[PDB]
């Protein structure tokens, strides 16, 4: 989704855009949009911004410039994701959630999961290591 | 209205069965991906 960063960084990539794209016509260069992300924070490489490009006249428009960016924004939700993932068995502070502990969780957790469902996510894959439950949430 | 009345009971559907696989497969996620919980209070259910 295209609102995947907060309220707060919408309105800095909107302000960002506006900046570069100061003509007031919306478009905005690939030169002057590298360098709007450079003042943001946001300084990708030569390689990395040809990527963002080629995902999302020679000008981008602020909402292609959102689009680009929703693609890091999923990266980084991603990303802190799998790092609640793997600190969930971390949490405890043992590190290694046993099966009625990751029972616990896997009910805690309500996804429409049933006994059954719970004993074959155990089973794919006894205490459960937080790597073990990363790499099962993972699959 | 006999016209009409024979239109709108043979407009009426049939139990299918790739209406109910559907609706079994679209039940087996329980929400959505991220940031959003699939109710399905509209969809309800796809057959009947």
């Amino acid at each position: 989704m295209a609102d995947q960063l907060t309220e707060e960084q919408i309105a800095e990539f909107k302000e960002a855009f506006s900046l570069f794209d100061k003509d007031g016509d919306g478009t905005i260069t690939t030169k002057a949009l590298g360098t709007v992300m450079r003042s943001l924070g946001q300084n990708p490489t030569e390689a990395e911004l040809q990527d963002m490009i080629n995902e999302v006249n020679g000008t981008i428009d602020f909402p292609a410039f959102l689009t680009m960016m929703a693609r890091k924004m999923k990266d980084t939700d991603s990303e802190e994701e799998i790092r609640e993932a793997f600190r969930v068995f971390d949490k405890d502070g043992n590190g290694y959630i046993s099966a009625a502990a990751l029972r616990h969780v896997m009910t805690n957790l309500g996804e429409k999961l049933t006994d059954e469902e719970v004993d074959e996510m155990i089973r794919e894959a006894g205490q459960v290591n937080y790597e073990a439950f990363v790499q099962m949430m993972t699959a | 209205f006999f016209q009409s009345i024979q239109a709108l009971m043979q407009t009426c559907s049939v139990l299918d069965l790739n209406a109910f696989e559907r609706q079994n497969k679209a039940e087996g996620l329980g929400m959505v991906n991220e940031d959003g919980t699939v109710i399905n209070r509209q969809n309800g259910e796809k057959v009947m």
